[PDB]
C-alpha cells in the first residue's frame, strides 16, 4: 500500500485518454441498461473488452520505462 | 464490324508479347508431330530464318529484354509461312485416320 | 473419333471375351486374396473353413 | 564476305583498364 | 541428345568476350532500373488485381466474422 | 591418354546428366527449384536422420524426447528447427516448382509430371507423418482427424483405419509405425526424384518461352552450377532467417503441448501446405464427397496434360490464360486461408465458392480460355 | 462468452530482432516461481542445471538446489528414501499424479509452465496480460466460487486465484516487487524456459546476417562474372 | 604501377595449391576476426543484460 503501483498510475492515465473515457461512457450505459431489466442474459463483456482492449494498447505503449 | 475486330486483333498482337522479340506466330506455335512435320517440310531459307528468329528470341529471354520499338515486328507483316503446309500436314493426318478408320 | 470406327468397333467385339475372362480372372483373385465373405459364402468346399 | 565480319563494339561491357584500343594488354591482365 | 548433334543452325555468328576483361556489373543501375520498370509495366496488369481482390475479401470476411461476434441488441421487448 | 571424365562409368553419366547437359540458355530463376527441392531433401535426411539419433518414438517418451533433443543436446533446437522449417520450405518450393510446371507448360513431359505428382503424394504423406511424430496435442488430434477422413469410405474405410491405426484410435502402434514410415519414405521419394530426373533427361529441359530451345543451348556446368549455386544460398538465407528469428509462426503453439486425448484443441487445424485441401474438404458437406474432393483435387495435377487445347506451350504469349491462371493462384491463397479460420459464417459460402471456382478455372475456363485464344490469334 | 481479449504488444527488452533477455530479470523471474509458483504448476523439463551459466554461478545453483529434498532410491535393501536434491535433478512436482493436482485445484489442472509462452497465443504478453488483468465481473456474468474472471483467459473464467500482488515477494536485489515488475519478471523467466537457446540463437541470427551480407553480394558477383559471356554475347545472322 | 590485386595475383591467387593454402589460411584468421567482431557487436548491442556482464556482482 505504501509503494504506489507503476501500472495502476499508467492505468489510470489511460482512462483519462478520452478514447477510453468513451468506451466508460459505453460501459455505463450497458450497466445501467442490464441493471434496470430483470430475467435477461445479457452481459457487458462486449464492451469491456472493447475499453480493455484499448486502454491496454495505450498500456503497453506506455509502461515499460517506469519498471526495472 | 471487320474494322473493330481488326483493331482488337491489333492489341491482342500487341498484348501477347510474341512481336517484341520479333517472333511470329508460327514461329510460336508449339512444335507437335504435324508440327514438326511441317518444319521439315519447309524450304532451307525459311528453315533458318526461323531457326534464327528462335535464337534470337531465346537470346533476348536470356538477358530479360526486348527488342526496340523500331524492330518489333508488325501485325500486317506477320508471314503466314507455316499455315499451308501444317494444313496439307492435318489433311494426310486425317485422310489415314479415316483410311484407318473404315 | 479416331476410336470411334467399324474396324475398331469389331476390333473392340473381337477384345470383349478376353477383358471379360481378365476381369473374371482379377475378381477371383480379388475374393481369394482378401477372403471375401460375401463370395465365398456360397461355394461348397470353401464354405466349410468359415464354420 | 568472311571478310565482313568485324566484331562489334564492347565498351558499354568492358572494364576501364582494357577500355582503350591503343594501349597494350599483360599491364592489367595480372589486376583483373 | 548429346551436345554436338542437337539442331540444325546455318550462316549464324556468335560473338562473346572474356568474363575476366568485361566488368560483371555493367551500369547496374542505370540500364537495371528501367529494365525492371519495363518488366513490371508489362506484367503488373495481368497478376495484381487477382491479389487485390484477395485483400478485399479478405478484409470482407474478417468484418463480417468481428460482426458476428459483436452481440445484436434486438433481444430486448 | 583418355578423357576420364566420359571415359569412367560412373563419371561420364554424372557428366552427361549434370555437367555437359545441355540446357536451355533462358531458363530463368523459376528452374532453380528443382535443385533447390533436392538440396531441401538432402538437408532433410540429414537433419532427420539426427533427430532419430535422439528421438524415441514411444508415446510416453516422444514429447519428452523431442524437449530433451531441444535442450540437452548440443545445438538440438537448431537441427529440429531446421527440420521444421525445411519442410515449410520444402513444400514452398513444391508449390513454385508445380507452378512453373503449369505456368510455363511443362506438364506436355507427362510422365514426368506423373512421376511429379507421385512425389508430391509422397511428400505430403511423408510431412504428414512428420507432423505426427512430436506427440503434441494438434500432432495427435489432426492424426486423428486425417485417418477419420480416410475412415469415410464405404464398407472399407473402418477396416483401413483399424489397420492403419493399429488399434482403435491414434496410440503406441500408430506413432510408432508413423515414425517408421517417415523414416522410410523418404528414400523412396529420393528414389522417385532419380526416375523424375531420368525421364526429365530422356524428353529433355524446357524454356520460359516454351519453344525448341535446341538452337541456343549451353552446358550445365558451370553457368547453371552457379545459378544453383546462388539459388541454394538464397534458400539457406531464407531458412536460416526462418530458424534463428521466427521459428514459430509457420508452426502451431498448441503442439508445445503433450497429447491430451481427453482434452479437445480449441480450433483444430493442420499445417499450413495442408490447408487449400483441408478447406475445399470442409466446403463439400459430406465426408466421402470431401475425401474424393481432396483426392481429386490432388489428382487433377494428373489429369492435367490431357486439358492443353492451345496451340502454344506457355503462357508467355496467352494473356487471357494468364489472367486465369493468377486468379487460380489467388484462389489457392484464398482456400489456405479458408483452412486457416474455422468453418463458420461467412467462410462457409467463402470456401464453397472458392472451391467451385476453383476446379471451374483448372477444368473448365483455361481450355476454354485456349481456344478463344487460338481464334483470336487465327489458328482455325 | 465465445469472444477472446487479444493481449496487446508489449515492449520487452528481447522483442528486436538481436536483443537478449535481461538475465537480472529472469533471476527475478526465478524466484518469482520459485516462491510462488511453484506450489502449483510444474517446470520438469527445467532444471538447476540448466539455471546455472545464465542466471546464477555454480555455488548458488548447487545451494538452491539442495535447499529443496527429493525422492530418491532404491537403496540395498530397496527402500524409497530422500536426499538434498543436486544440479542434475529437475525441478520437483508440487503433486505426483495430475488428478491429485486437479483434486487439490478444485478440479482444475495447472499446466506445466516449461512451454507455456510458446503454447500460448501471444506468449509472454498473454502471460503478463493474464496476471495483470484481473478484474471483477461485469453485469450479467455470474461465477460460482473457485472460479475468477480473466478476460484474458479463453472462456473468462479462470481456475486460478490472483497469484500475484504488490509485495507479494521479497527481491534479493532490492527492487520494488509491484504487481507489473513481478509479473514482468516471471514472463521472462518463463520466456526463457520455453526458449532456452534464446540469446544463443540470436546471435547465431547475427553471425548469420552479416555473413550472408557479405557472401551473397560476392556470389551474386561471382554469378554475374560467369554469366558476363552470355549477357554481353552478339548475335548475327548473315545468309547468302 | 602495380596493384594489390596484382600482386595478390602473382604471388597467390596464380597455381591452385598456393591459391588453397591462401583460403585456408584466410579462412583460419577470418573466423577468428568475424568471431571477435560478431562477438563484440553482440555486446554492444546487449550491453548489461546478459551473464557475462553480470557475474561480477555474484561471485567473489
Ligand atoms: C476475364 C478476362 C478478360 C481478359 C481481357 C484481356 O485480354 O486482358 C489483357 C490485358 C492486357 O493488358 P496489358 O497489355 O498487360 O496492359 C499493360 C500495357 O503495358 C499497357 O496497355 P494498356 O495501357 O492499353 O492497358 C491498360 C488497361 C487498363 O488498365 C489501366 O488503365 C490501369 C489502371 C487500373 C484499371 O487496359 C485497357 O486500357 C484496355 C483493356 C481492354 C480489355 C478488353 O490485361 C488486362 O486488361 C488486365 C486484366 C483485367 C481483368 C482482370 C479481372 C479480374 C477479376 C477478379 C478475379 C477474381
Ligand atoms: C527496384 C528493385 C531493384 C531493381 C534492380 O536493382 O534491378 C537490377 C537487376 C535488373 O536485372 P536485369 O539487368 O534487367 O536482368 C537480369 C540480370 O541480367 C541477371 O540477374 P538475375 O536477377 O537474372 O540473376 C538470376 C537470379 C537467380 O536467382 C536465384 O538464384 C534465386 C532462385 C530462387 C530462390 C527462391 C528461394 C525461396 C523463396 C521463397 C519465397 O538472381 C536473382 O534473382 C537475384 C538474387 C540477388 C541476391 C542478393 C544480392 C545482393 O535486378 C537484379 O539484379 C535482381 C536483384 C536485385 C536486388
Ligand atoms: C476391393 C474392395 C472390397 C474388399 C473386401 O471387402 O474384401 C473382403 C475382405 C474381408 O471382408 P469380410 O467380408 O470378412 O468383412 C470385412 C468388411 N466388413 C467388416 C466391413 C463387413 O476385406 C479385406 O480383405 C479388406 C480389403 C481392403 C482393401
Ligand atoms: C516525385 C517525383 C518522382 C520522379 C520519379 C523518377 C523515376 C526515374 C526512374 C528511372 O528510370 O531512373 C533512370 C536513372 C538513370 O537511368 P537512364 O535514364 O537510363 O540514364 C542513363 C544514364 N544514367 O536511374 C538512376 O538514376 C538509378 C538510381 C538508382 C538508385
Ligand atoms: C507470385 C508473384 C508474382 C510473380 C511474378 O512476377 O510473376 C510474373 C511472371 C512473368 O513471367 P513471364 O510470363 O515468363 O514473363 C516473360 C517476360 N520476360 O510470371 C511467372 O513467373 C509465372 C510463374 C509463377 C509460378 C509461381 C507462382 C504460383 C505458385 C503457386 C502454384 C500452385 C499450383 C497448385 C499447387 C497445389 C496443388
Ligand atoms: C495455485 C493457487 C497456483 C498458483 C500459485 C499459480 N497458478 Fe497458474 N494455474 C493454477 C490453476 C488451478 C490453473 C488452471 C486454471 C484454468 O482455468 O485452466 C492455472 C493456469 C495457469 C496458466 C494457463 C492459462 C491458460 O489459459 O492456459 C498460466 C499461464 C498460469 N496459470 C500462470 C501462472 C504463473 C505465471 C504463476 C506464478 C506467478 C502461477 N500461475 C501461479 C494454479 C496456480
Ligand atoms: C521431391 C520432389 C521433386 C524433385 C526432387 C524434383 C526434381 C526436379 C528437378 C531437379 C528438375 C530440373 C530443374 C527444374 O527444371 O526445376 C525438375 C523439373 C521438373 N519437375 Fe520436378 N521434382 C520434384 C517434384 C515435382 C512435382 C511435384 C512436379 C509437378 C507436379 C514435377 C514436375 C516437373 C517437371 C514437369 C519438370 C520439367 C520442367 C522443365 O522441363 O522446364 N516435379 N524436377
Ligand atoms: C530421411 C529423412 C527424414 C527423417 C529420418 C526424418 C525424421 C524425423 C524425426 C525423428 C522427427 C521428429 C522430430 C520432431 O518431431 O521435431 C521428424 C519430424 C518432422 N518431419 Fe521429418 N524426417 C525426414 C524427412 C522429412 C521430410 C522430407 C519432411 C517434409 C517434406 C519432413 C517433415 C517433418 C516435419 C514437418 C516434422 C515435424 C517437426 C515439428 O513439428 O517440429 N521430414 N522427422
Amino acid at each position: 500500500e505504501e509503494l504506489v503501483d507503476p501500472l495502476t498510475t499508467v492505468r489510470e492515465h489511460c482512462e483519462q485518454l478520452e478514447k477510453c473515457v468513451k468506451a466508460r461512457e459505453r460501459l455505463e450505459l450497458c450497466d445501467n441498461r442490464v441493471s434496470s431489466r430483470s430475467q435477461t442474459e445479457e452481459d457487458c463483456t462486449e464492451e469491456l473488452f472493447d475499453f480493455l482492449h484499448a486502454r491496454d494498447h495505450c498500456v503497453a505503449h506506455k509502461l515499460f520505462k517506469n519498471l526495472k | 464490324s471487320s474494322k473493330w475486330l481488326d483493331g482488337f486483333r491489333k492489341w491482342y498482337y500487341n498484348a501477347a508479347g510474341f512481336n517484341k522479340l520479333g517472333l511470329m506466330r508460327d514461329d510460336t506455335l508449339h512444335e507437335t508431330e504435324d508440327v514438326k512435320e511441317a518444319i521439315r517440310r519447309l524450304p532451307e531459307d525459311l528453315y533458318n530464318d526461323r531457326m534464327f528468329r528462335i535464337k534470337r528470341a531465346l537470346d533476348l529471354t536470356m538477358r530479360h529484354q526486348i527488342l526496340p520499338k523500331d524492330q518489333w515486328t508488325k501485325y500486317e507483316e506477320d508471314k503466314f509461312y507455316l499455315e499451308p503446309y501444317l494444313k496439307e500436314v492435318i489433311r494426310e493426318r486425317k485422310e489415314r485416320e479415316e483410311w484407318a478408320k473404315k | 473419333s479416331r476410336f470411334l470406327g467399324p474396324r475398331y468397333r469389331e476390333l473392340a467385339r473381337n477384345w470383349i471375351p478376353t477383358a471379360g475372362m481378365w476381369g473374371t480372372v482379377g475378381a477371383v483373385g480379388l475374393v481369394w486374396a482378401t477372403d471375401w465373405r460375401l463370395i465365398l459364402d456360397w461355394v461348397p468346399y470353401i464354405n466349410g473353413k468359415f464354420k | 564476305s568472311h571478310t565482313d565480319v568485324k566484331v562489334p563494339d564492347f565498351s558499354d561491357y568492358r572494364r576501364a583498364e582494357v577500355l582503350d584500343s591503343t594501349k597494350s594488354s599483360k599491364e592489367s591482365s595480372e589486376a583483373r | 541428345r548429346e551436345f554436338g548433334n542437337l539442331a540444325r543452325i546455318r550462316h549464324v555468328i556468335s560473338y562473346s568476350l572474356s568474363p575476366f576483361e568485361q566488368r560483371a556489373f555493367p551500369s547496374y543501375f542505370s540500364k537495371g532500373i528501367p529494365n525492371v520498370l519495363r518488366r513490371t509495366r508489362e506484367r503488373i496488369l495481368r497478376v495484381a488485381p487477382p491479389f487485390v481482390v484477395v485483400y478485399l475479401i479478405y478484409t470482407w470476411g474478417n468484418q463480417e466474422f468481428e460482426q458476428s461476434k459483436r452481440k445484436n441488441p434486438a433481444m430486448y421487448e | 591418354m583418355t578423357n576420364m571424365r566420359k571415359t569412367h562409368p560412373l563419371f561420364k553419366i554424372i557428366n552427361h546428366s549434370f555437367i555437359d547437359l545441355p540446357a536451355p540458355s533462358n531458363i530463368s530463376s523459376w528452374w532453380n527449384f528443382g535443385s533447390l527441392l533436392g538440396v531441401c531433401l538432402m538437408v532433410q535426411i540429414i537433419t532427420g536422420l539426427f533427430l532419430a539419433m535422439h528421438y524415441t518414438s514411444d508415446t510416453m517418451t516422444a514429447f519428452s524426447s523431442v524437449t530433451h533433443i531441444c535442450r540437452d543436446v548440443n545445438y538440438g533446437w537448431l537441427i529440429r528447427y531446421m527440420h521444421a522449417n525445411g519442410a515449410s520450405m520444402f513444400f514452398i518450393c513444391l508449390f513454385l516448382h508445380v507452378g512453373r510446371g503449369l505456368y510455363y507448360g511443362s506438364y506436355t513431359f507427362m510422365e514426368t509430371w506423373n512421376i511429379g505428382v507421385l512425389l508430391l503424394f509422397a511428400v505430403m504423406a511423408t510431412a504428414f507423418m512428420g507432423y505426427v511424430l512430436p506427440w503434441g496435442q494438434m500432432s495427435f488430434w489432426g492424426a486423428t482427424v486425417i485417418t477419420n477422413l480416410l475412415s469415410a469410405i464405404p464398407y472399407i474405410g473402418t477396416t483401413l483405419v483399424e489397420w492403419i491405426w493399429g488399434g482403435f484410435s491414434v496410440d503406441k502402434a500408430t506413432l510408432t509405425r508413423f515414425f517408421a514410415f517417415h523414416f522410410i519414405l523418404p528414400f523412396i521419394i529420393a528414389a522417385l526424384a532419380i526416375v523424375h530426373l531420368l525421364f526429365l533427361h530422356e524428353t529433355g529441359s524446357n524454356n520460359p518461352t516454351g519453344l525448341n530451345s535446341d538452337a541456343d543451348k549451353i552446358p550445365f556446368h558451370p553457368y547453371y552450377t552457379i545459378k544453383d549455386i546462388l539459388g541454394i544460398l538464397i534458400m539457406f538465407l531464407i531458412l536460416m532467417t526462418l530458424v534463428l528469428f521466427f521459428p514459430d509462426m509457420l508452426g502451431d503453439p498448441d503442439n508445445y503441448m503433450p497429447a491430451n486425448p481427453l482434452n479437445t484443441p480449441p480450433h483444430i487445424k493442420p499445417e499450413w501446405y495442408f490447408l487449400f485441401a483441408y478447406a475445399i474438404l470442409r466446403s463439400i458437406p459430406n465426408k466421402l464427397g470431401g475425401v474424393l474432393a481432396l483426392i481429386l483435387s490432388i489428382l487433377i495435377l494428373a489429369l492435367m496434360p490431357f486439358l492443353h487445347t492451345s496451340k502454344q506451350r506457355s503462357l508467355m504469349f496467352r494473356p487471357i490464360t494468364q489472367i486465369l491462371y493468377w486468379i487460380l493462384v489467388a484462389n489457392l491463397l484464398i482456400l489456405t486461408w479458408i483452412g486457416g479460420q474455422p468453418v463458420e459464417h461467412p467462410f462457409i459460402i467463402i470456401g464453397q465458392l472458392a472451391s467451385i471456382s476453383y476446379f471451374s478455372i483448372i477444368l473448365i475456363l483455361m481450355p476454354i480460355s485456349g481456344i478463344i485464344e487460338d481464334k483470336m490469334l487465327k489458328l482455325y | 462468452s465465445d469472444l477472446e481479449l487479444h493481449p496487446p504488444s508489449y515492449p520487452w527488452s528481447h522483442r528486436g530482432l538481436l536483443s537478449s533477455l535481461d538475465h537480472t530479470s529472469i533471476r527475478r523471474g526465478f524466484q518469482v516461481y520459485k516462491q510462488v509458483c511453484s506450489s502449483c504448476h510444474s517446470m520438469d523439463y527445467v532444471a538447476y542445471r540448466h539455471l546455472v551459466g545464465v542466471c546464477y554461478t555454480e555455488e548458488e545453483a548447487k545451494a538452491l538446489a539442495e535447499e529443496v529434498e527429493v525422492q530418491d532410491g532404491p537403496n540395498d535393501d530397496g527402500e524409497m528414501f530422500m536426499r538434498p536434491g543436486k544440479l542434475s535433478d529437475y525441478f520437483p512436482k508440487p503433486y505426483p499424479n495430475p488428478e491429485a493436482a486437479r483434486a487439490a485445484n478444485n478440479g482444475a489442472l495447472p499446466p506445466d509452465l516449461s512451454y507455456i509462452v510458446r503454447a500460448r497465443h501471444g506468449g509472454e504478453d498473454y502471460v503478463f496480460s493474464l496476471l495483470t488483468g484481473y478484474c471483477e465481473p461485469p453485469t450479467g456474468v455470474s461465477l460460482r466460487e473457485g472460479l475468477y474472471f480473466n478476460p484474458y483467459f479463453p472462456g473468462q473464467a479462470i481456475g486460478m486465484a490472483p497469484p500475484i500482488y504488490t509485495e507479494v515477494l521479497e527481491y534479493d536485489d532490492g527492487t520494488p516487487a509491484t504487481m507489473s515488475q513481478v509479473a514482468k519478471d516471471v514472463a521472462t523467466f518463463l520466456r526463457w524456459a520455453s526458449e532456452p537457446e534464446h540469446d544463443h540463437r540470436k546471435r547465431m541470427g547475427l553471425k548469420m546476417l552479416l555473413m550472408m551480407g557479405l557472401l551473397l553480394p560476392l556470389t551474386y558477383a561471382m554469378k554475374r562474372h560467369k554469366w558476363s559471356v552470355l549477357k554481353s554475347r552478339k548475335l548475327a545472322y548473315r545468309p547468302p | 604501377s602495380p596493384t594489390i590485386p596484382s600482386r595478390l595475383y602473382s604471388l597467390l591467387f596464380r597455381r591452385t595449391s598456393t591459391f588453397a593454402l591462401t583460403i585456408a589460411v584466410g579462412a583460419l584468421f577470418f573466423e577468428r576476426a568475424f568471431d571477435q567482431g560478431a562477438d563484440a557487436i553482440y555486446e554492444h548491442i546487449n550491453e548489461g543484460k546478459l551473464w557475462k556482464h553480470i557475474k561480477h556482482k555474484y561471485e567473489n
